[PDB]
């Protein structure tokens, strides 16, 4: 499936399989893309082992080539892959371990991936996950200021950009990531909308219509709208049935309404839920 | 969520020092000044303005064009180029919505063509090794003014000033780090407003003292209270407006309590 | 007319200009072309030490082909 071909390559060493992307740009108008210009600048300053890296890049008369760390398959398609036969706890574990690793790096280098969804995250045949895509990533300030409005795929789209929050902050990455633990569990997304309001309305009707007393300003924000059905919180061991008492602690945290008491991926690194993990292979060949 | 805040700040304090431009690049040019440097740096407050740009965009670009001309020639000619194209990559990586290269072209009232300044941002792309994402007067500012005792927006306006006015002038601010800047502009700006100083609590953050920001502070009191008479007035007018709470009508105290 | 609309430093030579300009971009090529032993300039891979083989887009992540937003 898929029209095309990727130039792919293998040398030796520690670094040696690498793909190419290549860029076509326009010339008289626009030149090099500012999603480019964001991803190249950003990832270039995220060295980690859980951050697909960026190995070079060549900037031509007409082209821009980006070579990269090859990475076997991505999360969706390993999902797809394991729709009927379930990934090993010890390997979700893994995988989540490791992608709070990557964001809280990416997170103390100020920069916002905002994009965090399945096809993102790469994996290898060695039990490693890693963060791709930056190109919808952006350098943050302390205080953060108004950014892109209504970022993220919406199915990981935090509630904060869905109610119109004027500023947004490294919170979006951890509500994405707590869609993402929720949907590894289970192979289905924990969140599908169909729009944004239906978004709303789904994220609504597992984690209850939020008040002032759950989410203090909520009720402020620009696109709250008091006309929203009320809807109860329901019990969180119904959200996401297989997962124990470490893991639904935590993603209750990862999930949390209010974005300034949503746990970031630093703290989240200490939680219980870990006090085991491991490096697994995947249980299914890449 | 303060979380980062500290990681954030020391991030920047290694950054800086790498994306830091060579003091004295100007004597290297055969044929540009820092003089020619006011006057284009002037202009793109201008264009930051007929915009609506962010103020990190401006500073941004600067810190891109310094970089540039610390390792390549330019003629007079070409230096609004550099501009330009400093000017869209910074608009580039920074704003939601970038301005178009043909608004570029125009607003330098048609001196190069879209083609030119698409070379140029290859060039200057090159040049910097895609290394946008440099630490600015403007992102330190930031940090210190969560520590207000308590929050003004006089003193963040006027901060925000003084900070701009540090980027016209390569002598003597080239010599300076962002951060020692923005210290010198935080607590000036404090002082002329308030009476208040430095606080104490940036200090524990900064590792800074009214000691060490003397000499950036010497210098910034006198750009401050020369600046009516500078030939370049793009800032002073930028920020007589409401906006900024017309800071730059503000009168700077005669001495300082160092 | 707006007063950000100026020149600065008077008219440009754009023929020479041009010119001036398309050597300076000729430069990207050089070591990268040499390390990874591919020609990106006419995209054919070449020399030996990294066995560029081209792939079906089937075969590897989707994020190695998708295009720019």
């Amino acid at each position: 499936g898929t029209y095309g071909v990727v130039y792919k390559a293998r040398n030796k060493l520690t670094g040696e399989v690498v793909a190419l992307k290549k860029i076509r740009l326009d010339t008289e108008t626009e030149g090099v893309p500012s999603t480019a210009i964001r991803e190249i600048s950003l990832l270039k300053e995220l060295n980690h082992p859980n951050i697909v890296k960026l190995l070079d890049v060549i900037h031509t008369e007409n082209k821009l080539y980006l070579v990269f760390e090859f990475l076997h398959q991505d999360l969706k398609k390993f999902m797809d892959a394991s729709a009927l036969t379930g990934i090993p706890l010890p390997l979700i574990k893994s995988y989540l371990f490791q992608l709070l690793q990557g964001l809280a790096f990416c997170h103390s280098h100020r920069v916002l991936h905002r994009d965090l969804k399945p096809q993102n995250l790469l994996i290898n045949t060695e039990g490693a996950i890693k963060l791709a895509d930056f190109g919808l990533a952006r350098a943050f300030g302390v205080p953060v200021r108004t950014y892109t409005h209504e970022v993220v795929t919406l199915w990981y789209r935090a509630p904060e950009i869905l109610l119109g929050c004027k500023y947004y902050s490294t919170a979006v990455d951890i509500w994405s990531l707590g869609c993402i633990f929720a949907e590894m569990v289970t192979r289905r997304a924990l969140f599908p909308g169909d729009s944004e309001i239906d978004q709303l309305f789904r994220i609504f009707r597992t984690l209850g219509t939020p008040d002032e007393v759950v989410w203090p300003g909520v009720t402020s924000m620009p696109d709250y709208k008091p006309s929203f059905p009320k809807w109860a919180r329901q019990d969180f061991s119904k959200v996401v049935p297989p997962l124990d008492e470490d893991g639904r602690s935590l993603l209750s945290q990862m999930l949390h309404y209010d974005p300034n008491k949503r746990i970031s991926a630093k703290a989240a690194l200490a939680h219980p839920f870990f006090q085991d993990v491991t490096k697994p292979v995947p249980h299914l060949r890449l | 969520v303060p979380d980062y805040h500290e990681d954030i700040h020391t991030y920047l304090r290694e950054m800086e020092v790498k994306c830091k431009p060579k003091v004295g690049y100007m004597k290297k040019q055969p044929d540009i000044t820092n003089s020619m440097r006011a006057i284009l740096v002037d202009w793109l407050v201008e264009v930051g303005e007929e915009y609506k740009l962010q103020n990190e965009t401006l500073h941004l670009a600067v810190n891109y064009i310094d970089r540039f001309l610390s390792s390549m020639s330019v003629l007079r000619g070409k230096l609004q180029l550099v501009g330009t194209a400093a000017m869209l990559l910074a608009s580039k990586f920074e704003e939601i919505y970038p301005p178009e290269v043909a608004e570029f072209v125009y607003i330098t009232d048609d001196t190069y063509t879209k083609k030119q300044v698409l070379r140029m941002e290859h060039l200057v792309l090159k040049v910097l090794t895609f290394d946008l994402a440099a630490p600015t007067v403007n992102q330190f500012l930031t940090q210190y003014f969560l520590h207000q005792q308590p929050a003004n927006c006089k003193v963040e306006s006027l901060a925000m000033f003084l900070g701009e006015l540090s980027l016209i002038d390569a002598d003597p601010y080239l010599k300076y780090l962002p951060s020692v800047i923005a210290g010198a502009a935080f607590h000036l700006a404090l002082y002329t407003v308030t009476g208040q100083s430095w606080p104490e609590s940036l200090i524990r953050k900064t590792g800074y003292t009214l000691e060490s920001l003397k000499p950036c502070l010497m210098d910034l009191h006198q750009t401050y209270l020369k600046a009516p008479q500078h030939a370049q007035q793009s800032i002073r007018e930028k920020y007589k407006n409401s906006k900024y709470h017309g800071v730059s009508l503000l009168n700077p105290p005669e001495t300082l309590n160092l | 007319k707006p007063s950000a609309c100026r020149n600065l430093f008077g008219p440009v030579d754009h023929e020479e200009l041009t010119r001036d300009l398309e050597k300076h971009c000729r430069d990207m090529e050089e070591a990268s072309q040499r390390k990874w032993n591919f020609d990106f300039q006419n995209h054919k891979p070449l020399e030996g030490k990294y066995e560029w083989q081209e792939v079906e887009k089937g075969s590897l992540p989707e994020f190695y082909y998708r295009p720019p937003r």
